[PDB]
């Protein structure tokens, strides 16, 4: 009846934008 | 908007040029360009002759 290992990088610049770029909500 | 994303957009494609000169320095180049300060997301800046 894949990751290319490069999110070691790319991870930090979205904390580095968090950090700068807090939700409005 | 605006102003988030062009900051975004100008930081990756500064980290794209540190990971290129790094991989040059191994490989061909090598011991003849120097990079002297690179804090991220900001500036890099390189040394030759």
């Amino acid at each position: 009846f894949s990751s290319i290992f490069q999110r070691q990088r790319v991870d930090a610049l979205l904390l580095d934008l968090r950090q700068k770029f807090p939700p409005k909500f | 908007m605006y102003n988030c994303l062009h900051s975004f957009c100008l930081s990756l494609q500064l980290e794209v040029l540190h990971s290129q000169t790094l991989m040059l320095i191994r490989e061909r180049w090598g011991d003849l360009v120097q990079v002297e300060r690179y804090h991220a997301g900001k500036c890099l800046s390189l040394s030759v002759w």
